[PDB]
């Protein structure tokens, strides 16, 4: 009778059982029309047209999303959806009509006994044993700043940055051209994503790091491409994640992740700001870069008042914090009375989720 | 001093015992480095102490999934794979008919040959003086060979060594009584070189960091050459996988059913280990996936295990703040190998590693013979997960 937990990421789906400390299934959010979903769509790349149903954290293709959910239940988890209550995650600022459509699909298409829709950032804070603090959630297609007070997100102060890991990989492909390297295809994009995850880091002082890379080979690294050709990466190691702090690197006139965190805290009541500043939680794969917490600590310290105590919490499993949070939430007995039941759905309709 | 986390309490090891291991010290050092480079915890199932010099020599290939016959841990055949499995380790003798069929089918199918057993003077002196596995040699009347005796725990069997010269090397061919008549002892040899094979290194488990968890961790059923060619896109395959797509024998010898149940991370780490050991082109020690995905796992045969961990585990608070170092609670030898002696100690080791953010892969077969099922999803939950749920239930009023 175990509850299911499904984190619908813009790049990866994380699915598993509530009560578990990790998802059992982690696969790409892709549909390859003839249909193939996840790993099989990626493996058969050459004969398929790949589509991402979750552009920028928001579900845009419901036919393809049903395929993902079906693949999650039947092929990945090997469960009958009609037997398990299901917690689904949603992006901060997800439209009411969007969660109504996902509630309608859960009950009418998969026939779930019960279902709950939780904000991804809130689950990440729960996974750190907290109910108050500000979450920086940077995934594959979107980045969010979500201030939370006593279990509840503060919607007026939520920041959205349309810049996450996917844009960083495209930027890394772009700046690798400045060394004579050419990565343009979808397959080559995946090689550059691997280089990004293995060799990139955030510099504490960007200008001094650029100056060090300009006068010595000490920051250089080698990378073996699939065909055995070894390439050399230099300042691109830190210039790529630097875009998170300086979005002008990719032509965006948006403020960096440190500015949006500060701006989010400042739109909150003075009385809770000390609690937000001391409980800054990083979540998502795009916060995995070495040095990002130290750089964030320094950037927030320069913006905040001199005596403000700043704390950055970047757990080692922060790539799975949203999923873990959902598993903690759905596994609590006293939450078993918050699920929207199939009975309540038949009587009220998709509006019950609000 | 004591490791305390929720219901887990570990006392610091009082008097450190030294455990004799069959894995050569130099291979332990390589694996300690691989663990650090790759940021993974690597566990390897036991290797009998007498196999040490055979592996150290680097002259032999080892048994893969096509050679299911057990190696021997006694007599002059110690470290080799007798064709007559009554001369193998105890587990093979317990199911003699099944293991003899394994031995015969591997040879009859071409995945091995029937080879003679030759031992050098260094090996004979080691078995007699170092391990006391063979009794001193004596010239036996008429026969012309040197008689020696060996015990399997239940019975003492006589063996005879004939001085021979193979490839101009002076060796001792092993002989035994088959129906009261002298007979050359047969061991399982490599199907290409015809040389006797040794035991392999069986990965018990590989614990990767939580931050590294992804699609590469999906454990997948072996695919046939056809099923695999249909599932992949040729252009996306590296030269290594393109060669397997173009040669069925190459795919079946290095991939497919020969690996067992494996994930992409493990297929890669198996290559890294084999490459770091300097063992390629038939002499590889790691042939297949970990025991955590082996449906035929025998827990009794998994200890003592050697675990290799990233170096931070050895630091003052490597296991976490106020949690101490791994050497405080587990026996760590000079090469950095953490020696796990039994299922209870393995369960404690896995909980510490899980608490430090390294993911376990549990085999239900590991619970067979246990007083309690230690290796279950619920019992091995991370203490960070359990603690955050306790804190959140208290704060949200649930
Ligand atoms: N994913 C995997 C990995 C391994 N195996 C199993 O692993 C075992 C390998 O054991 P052996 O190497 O044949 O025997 P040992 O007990 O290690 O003894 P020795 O090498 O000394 O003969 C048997 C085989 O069924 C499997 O089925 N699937
Ligand atoms: C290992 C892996 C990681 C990942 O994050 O994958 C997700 C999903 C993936 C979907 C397409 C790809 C061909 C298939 C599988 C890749 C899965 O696209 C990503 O790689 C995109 C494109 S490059 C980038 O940084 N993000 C992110
Ligand atoms: N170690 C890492 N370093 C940098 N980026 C990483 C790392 N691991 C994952 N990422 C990136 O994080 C993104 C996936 O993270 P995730 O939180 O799963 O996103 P989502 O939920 O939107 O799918 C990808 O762009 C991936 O390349
Ligand atoms: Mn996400
Ligand atoms: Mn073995
Ligand atoms: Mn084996």
């Amino acid at each position: 009778t175990t509850a299911l937990v499904c984190d619908n990421g813009s790049g990866l789906v994380k699915a598993g059982f509530a009560g578990d400390d990790a998802p059992r299934a982690v696969f790409p959010s892709i549909v390859g029309r003839p249909s193939y979903v996840g790993d099989e769509a990626q493996s058969k790349r050459g004969i398929l047209t790949l589509k991402y149903p979750i552009e920028h954290g928001i579900i845009t293709n419901w036919d393809d999303m049903e395929k993902i959910w079906h693949h999650t239940f039947y092929n990945e988890l090997r469960v009958a959806p009609e037997e398990h209550p299901t917690l689904l995650t949603e992006a901060p600022l997800n439209p009411k009509a969007n969660r109504e459509k996902m509630t309608q699909i859960m009950f009418e298409t998969f026939n779930v006994p019960a279902m709950y829709v939780a904000i991804q950032a809130v689950l990440s804070l729960y996974a750190s044993g907290r109910t108050t603090g500000i979450v920086l959630d940077s995934g594959d297609g979107v980045t969010h700043n979500v201030p939370i007070y006593e279990g509840y997100a503060l919607p007026h102060a939520i920041m959205r940055l349309d810049l996450a890991g996917r844009d960083l990989t495209d930027y890394l492909m772009k700046i690798l051209t400045e060394r004579g390297y050419s990565f343009v295809t979808t397959a080559e994009r995946e090689i550059v994503r691997d280089i990004k995850e293995k060799l990139c880091y955030v510099a504490l002082d960007f200008e001094n790091e650029m100056a060090t890379a300009a006068s010595s080979s000490s920051l250089e690294k080698s990378y073996e491409l699939p065909d055995g050709q070894v390439i050399t990466i230099g300042n691109e190691r830190f210039r790529c994640p630097e875009t998170l702090f300086q979005p002008s690197f990719i032509g965006m006139e948006s403020a960096g992740i440190h500015e949006t965190t500060y701006n989010s805290i400042m739109k909150c009541d003075i009385d809770i700001r000390k609690d937000l500043y001391a409980n800054n939680v990083m979540s998502g794969g795009t916060t995995m870069y070495p040095g990002i917490a130290d750089r964030m600590q320094k950037e927030i310290t320069a913006l905040a008042p001199s005596t403000m105590k700043i704390k950055i919490i970047a757990p080692p499993e922060r790539k799975y914090s949203v999923w873990i949070g959902g598993s903690i939430l759905a596994s609590l007995s006293t939450f078993q009375q918050m699920w929207i039941t199939k009975q309540e759905y038949d009587e009220a309709g998709p509006s019950i989720v609000h | 001093k004591t490791y305390q986390s929720r219901d887990l309490v570990l006392e610091p090891i009082q008097h450190p015992k030294s455990i004799e291991l069959g894995m050569p010290e130099v291979d332990q050092s390589v694996l300690a480095e691989v663990a650090e480079r790759e940021n993974v915890i690597i566990g390897v199932r036991p290797v009998d102490e007498k196999s040490k010099s055979l592996i150290a020599s680097k002259m032999y290939s080892s048994k893969g999934l096509f050679v299911k016959a057990k190696s021997s841990d006694w007599g002059p055949m110690s470290g080799f794979i007798p064709v007559d499995q009554s001369f193998a380790k105890a587990s093979a003798r317990r199911d003699l008919e099944k293991f003899n069929e394994y031995a015969e089918q591997s040879i009859l199918s071409g995945n091995a040959v029937s080879a003679n057993l030759y031992l050098n003077q260094v090996r004979i002196e080691e078995l007699v003086s170092k391990y006391e596995s063979l009794t001193p040699l004596e010239l036996d009347v008429d026969s012309g060979m040197y008689k020696t005796t060996a015990t399997n725990g239940d019975q003492t069997i006589p063996f005879f060594l004939n001085k021979v010269t193979v490839d101009d090397k002076e060796l001792w061919q092993v002989h035994y009584l088959r129906e009261g008549e002298l007979a050359p002892f047969k061991v399982i040899g490599d199907p290409v070189s015809k040389q006797p094979m040794t035991a392999d290194y069986d990965l018990l488990t590989v614990m990767y960091t939580y931050g590294d968890l992804g699609p590469q961790d999906k454990v997948k059923q072996p695919l046939t050459w056809e099923q695999w060619k249909e599932s992949v896109t040729y252009e996306d395959l590296s030269p290594k996988y393109k060669a397997r797509y173009d040669n069925q024998a190459l795919y079946e010898k290095q991939d497919g059913a020969s690996l067992g149940m494996v994930s992409d991370r493990l297929k890669e780490l198996k290559d890294v280990i084999n490459t770091s050991l300097g063992r390629t082109d038939g002499l590889e020690m790691v042939h297949h996936g970990a025991d955590d995905a082996n449906p035929y796992a025998v827990m009794a045969d998994n200890f003592p295990a050697t675990f290799f961990v990233p170096k931070h585990f050895f630091d003052d608070d490597g296991l976490g703040e106020g949690k101490g170092s791994i050497q405080t609670y587990f026996n760590v030898n000079e090469q950095g190998a953490v020696v796990i002696q039994n299922p209870q100690e393995f369960s404690n080791f896995q909980q510490v590693a899980i608490n430090a953010s390294y993911r376990a892969s549990l085999n239900d077969k590991w619970n067979s013979g246990l007083d309690s099922p230690l290796f279950t999803t619920k019992r091995k939950l991370s203490h960070d997960y359990l603690d955050a749920r306790d804190e959140v239930a208290k704060k949200l009023g649930l």
